[PDB]
RNA sequence: UGUAACGGGGCUAAACCAUGCACCGAAGCUGCGGCAGCGACGCUUAUGCGUUGUUGGGUAGGGGAGCGUUCUGUAAGCCUGCGAAGGUGUGCUGUGAGGCAUGCUGGAGGUAUCAGAAGUGCGAAUGCUGACAUAAGUAACGAUAAAGCGGGUGAAAAGCCC
RNA sequence: CCCGGCGAGGGGAGUGAAAAAGAACCUGAAACCGUGUACGUACAAGCAGUGGGAGCACGCUUAGGCGUGUGACUGCGUACC
């Protein structure tokens, strides 16, 4: 029984196409490329799942960093402080919490001087 | 109201055609009749036949009567291409495409 | 596949794929690959398969009721109109009829009607004992069907 | 010499960008019959800066 | 209204030999 | 005012009103739940920075709604090696509205 | 709760001025870099342009230690052959003074348009006195 | 019991093999016949 | 071919040696959810239950379970001109192949469930056929014997007629 | 009927359920080539995407903010067979 694959091969071409808009020039046009250019991405984002966190954490250890030493102490030492009084204030917190309200921040570091003294 | 006109099949390449169109858009029709008169093209002809034809018609089975008129839209699309064969040398032959256009010419007073 | 076995071209000095006959399925007008040939699809079923078959369709006619057995079913003069008439006093719509001897008059009126089937004792099948709505078959059917199936 | 990759058409369009023509700034009016025509050249009916050049 | 196409091919080079 | 508390192994800072999104509670759609592992309280110049845990914090939050994440497509695929995978995954989670802080 | 990222269009960046007369040329850089990044500022962005505009005066009393006056020695290339040229720490500080802290600090930042983009926030004088009187500068001391 | 709701019994129909059709397949690219082999070419293998 | 024998800058410690106490640092580990495989249990077990313990990189290859396309019975049934198939969007949905529904074009088919049979799934084979790009408005327009003008016809004449 | 060369082609009118069936006539996809609109682009280096992300445009909501298009800038990242 002759089976004509026209429709279904269609079906699967248009489907690629839909993920790969906005891609420039035969990415978004050609399925050879935009087949490549599909898988690739996805490549790209089973890897960046986890860079994200990387990159995100990065970004936070240095604004916490850039208040601790507005207010006289090293990341290091600060983070250490925390640890000794039983503090438990995660880093993504504290980074939005030096940045918003810097006044409850400022009240963090003497607890952590405290600890360490 | 907008009228269009359209010359189907024309004897030359939208390439060619294109160059032409681009310098005609959103300007006056008694403009636009002056620069394609001297325009030194055979397209030039072609389009200036389809601008005229489109300004008759924009007179006469549609209303409108002149001066306020303005072309809008002068798009100009691809059409059938004839396929002739031209002897090269060693035997090798080609396939010599002789290209077709679709001048077409929407224009509206407004 | 009507064609000649010429090589197309020649196999190295042209720029173009190596090609070796005008029949090949890759090329259109081409020969199929695995071209069917008449086929017989009868397979083979031991005689106590379809004993058993026969034997299960029927006890399970029995549990879900839809076997009727009557002492006689004729018609006077092949009629459709006659066997319609039968067919409503017994609020029998989609039937197949088995009769002990085959009847003319019987397999006359019902030769038109699509929803009923009339057959002999010896003639039953299993598609037609699971396709029809319900089954009426004559007690001297019974006899012998009986004696067939053991 | 040929070409290694197939040129894109964002390419084609770009590099045709200096293939338009100019269209002509203006014309000139006959100082007589008042018709426009190229600078420097006589009109259609044969008049030129408001004189009568050719009969016909 | 009725093209169509024709290629032999031709074999001729320089030598590899060093 | 606002505080900060830890419930689904990560931490939050939330204010009165709020809508915030958690990892999923095994709660029903209308009810209420207490959260008692209250980290810290600010009160927008008095802090309770607990250490660990405030010992007098209670939040209080309505479970709005339970539902799944926008859809995550996983692809792996070893380019030459005649390998290729790929999965999708939606991840479940509740939003929740703080109705009360107390200290 | 998304982080909080730094909007340019409302940061704030101010101004000050560093005397760079007898401090080493790679510490007194690197606070530069730091600061002409914004590594200082709690609102600091990595693809947010959150540093301050930095003034440098007397560009050519800045020192160095050990012998690098005399051995430590500039390369850079004209890109035609044999353009290779060099320059020691003296020539160039007498030549051109200012070019000695901006290749440094240049070659301290990231490399791209923000790179590009903070180096311009550097105002390097080889005298004593600025023409940025206008903007107030802060005394910045390394 | 009607001719639309039956079923075989569980485990007497295994399915095929069918080679070449796909990644996920398992068998694809092949056919489980390796690599450049005798198995691997049309007609190949030894006699017996 | 250019610094080119710190990645670069820069460094007299921002080097080296010896002690410490910090921190950063992976898809490792731990948290908090989800899916699946497997083992002996508690009741109950073709089903399944706070199960629990433990496991889930992968080529060749072996095993298992599925999705979708044409066509056969179910089906003189079902859906459909109050809009079929196909086409093109959008939304929703499943672990995946996919599915559901809708706006629009299109105009008449289509077809549940579960069974059966296959010319059952394409990106590659200098694959085949057709269509369309690219180079490209580039090369070339076929002997360097040579053309010019007035008038005419014509919508239009360097090329036609005189 | 009108433009045009007593053309080609087209615009009306009319036929027809429909010309979104006009004889290059069912449906009419894709490559490819255009016109319009929104955003981005002339100090800027690389498989051209992905994660983050301002600004702009636009659709709902009522200020909870979401949605869509685009995407400066940034981390990471050298097609497939
Ligand atoms: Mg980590
Ligand atoms: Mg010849
Ligand atoms: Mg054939
Ligand atoms: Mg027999
Ligand atoms: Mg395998
Ligand atoms: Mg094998
Ligand atoms: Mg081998
Ligand atoms: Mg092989
Ligand atoms: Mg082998
Ligand atoms: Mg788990
Ligand atoms: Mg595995
Ligand atoms: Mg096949
Ligand atoms: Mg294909
Ligand atoms: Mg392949
Ligand atoms: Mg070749
Ligand atoms: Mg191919
Ligand atoms: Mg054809
Ligand atoms: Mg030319
Ligand atoms: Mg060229
Ligand atoms: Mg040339
Ligand atoms: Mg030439
Ligand atoms: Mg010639
Ligand atoms: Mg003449
Ligand atoms: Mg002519
Ligand atoms: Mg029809
Ligand atoms: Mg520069
Ligand atoms: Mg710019
Ligand atoms: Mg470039
Ligand atoms: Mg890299
Ligand atoms: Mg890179």
């Amino acid at each position: 029984a002759r089976v004509k694959r026209g429709v279904i091969a269609r079906a699967r071409h248009k489907k690629i196409l839909k993920q790969a808009k906005g891609y420039y020039g035969a990415r978004s046009r050609v399925y050879r490329v935009a087949f490549q250019a599909v898988i690739k991405a996805g490549q790209y984002a089973y890897r960046d799942r986890r860079q994200r966190k990387r990159q995100f954490r990065q970004l936070w250890i240095a604004r916490i960093n850039a208040a601790a030493r507005q207010n006289g102490i090293s990341y290091s030492k600060f983070i250490n402080g925390l640890k000794k009084a039983s503090v438990e204030i995660d880093r993504k917190i504290l980074a939005d919490i030096a940045v918003f309200d810097k006044v409850a921040f400022t009240a963090l570091v003497e607890k952590a001087k405290a600890a360490l003294a | 109201m907008e009228t269009i006109a359209k010359h189907r099949h024309a004897r030359s390449s939208a390439q060619k055609v294109r160059l032409v169109a681009d310098l005609i858009r959103g300007k006056k029709v008694s403009q636009a009749l002056d620069i394609l008169t001297y325009t030194n093209k055979k397209a030039a002809v072609l389009v200036k036949k389809v601008l005229e034809s489109a300004i008759a018609n924009a007179e006469h089975n549609d209303g409108a009567d002149i001066d306020d008129l303005k072309v809008t839209k002068i798009f100009v699309d691809e059409g059938p291409s004839m396929k002739r064969i031209m002897p090269r040398a060693k035997g090798r032959a080609d396939r010599i495409l002789k290209r077709t256009s679709h001048i077409t010419v929407v224009v509206s007073d407004r | 596949v009507t064609g000649s076995g010429k090589k197309p071209w020649r196999q190295k000095g042209t720029g173009r794929a190596r090609s070796g006959s005008i029949k090949s399925p890759i090329w259109r007008s081409g020969g199929v690959t695995f071209a069917a040939r008449p086929q017989d699809h009868s397979q083979k079923v031991n005689k106590k398969m379809y004993r058993g078959a026969l034997k299960s369709i029927l006890s399970e006619l029995v549990r879900q009721d839809r076997l009727i057995v009557v002492e006689k079913f004729s018609v006077e003069a092949p009629k459709t109109k006659l066997l319609a008439q039968k067919l409503k006093d017994m609020a029998l719509e989609d039937v197949l009829i088995i009769t002990g001897e085959l009847d003319e008059n019987l397999f006359l009126a019902a030769r038109n009607l699509h929803k009923v089937d009339v057959r002999d004792a010896t003639g039953i099948d299993p598609v037609s004992l699971i396709a029809f709505d319900k089954v009426v078959m004559t007690a001297d059917a019974v006899k012998q069907v009986e004696e067939m199936l053991a | 010499a040929v070409q290694q990759n197939k040129p894109t058409r964002s390419k084609r369009g770009m590099r045709r960008s200096h293939d338009a023509l100019t269209a002509v700034t203006s014309l000139s009016v006959d100082k007589t019959s008042g018709e426009k025509h190229l600078r420097h050249h006589i009109t259609a009916d044969g008049y030129y800066r408001g004189r009568k050049v050719i009969a016909k | 209204x009725x093209x169509x196409x024709x290629x032999x091919x031709x074999x001729x080079x320089t030598a590899s030999f060093v | 005012m606002y505080a900060v508390f830890q419930s689904g192994g990560k931490q939050h800072r939330v204010s009165e009103g709020q809508t915030v999104r958690l990892e999923k509670l095994d709660i029903a759609t209308g009810e209420t739940v207490e959260f008692a592992e209250v980290l810290m309280i600010a009160n927008g110049e008095e802090v309770k920075i607990g250490v660990p845990f405030v010992d007098g914090g209670v939040i209080k939050a309505e479970v709005v709604a339970h539902g799944r994440g926008e859809k995550v497509k996983i692809v792996k695929f070893r380019r030459r090696k005649h390998y290729r995978k790929q999965q999708g995954h939606r991840q479940w989670f509740t939003d929740v509205k703080i109705t009360g802080i107390s200290a | 709760m998304k982080t909080f990222t730094a909007k340019p269009e409302t940061v704030k960046r101010d101004w000050y001025v560093v005397d760079a007369t007898g401090k080493t040329l790679g510490r007194l850089a690197t606070e530069l870099a730091r600061r002409l990044r914004g590594k200082h500022k709690a609102e600091y962005t990595p693809h947010v342009d959150t540093g301050d505009y930095i003034i440098v005066l007397n560009a050519d009393k800045v020192a160095v230690t050990g012998n690098k006056r005399t051995d430590k020695v500039y390369y850079h290339h004209t890109g035609h052959i044999g353009g290779i040229k060099q320059a020691t720490f003296e020539e160039m500080i007498a030549r051109r003074p200012e070019r000695v802290i901006e290749i440094a600090v240049k070659g301290m930042l990231p490399k791209g348009p923000l790179g590009r983009a903070m180096f311009r926030k550097l105002k390097v004088y080889a005298g004593n006195e600025h023409n940025h009187a206008a903007q107030q500068p802060q005394v910045l001391d390394i | 019991m009607r001719l639309n709701t039956l079923s075989p019994a569980e485990g007497s129909k295994k399915a095929g093999k069918r080679l070449g059709r796909g990644i996920g397949s398992g068998l694809g690219k092949t056919g489980g016949r390796g690599h450049k082999g005798q198995k691997s070419r049309s007609g190949g293998g030894v006699r017996r």
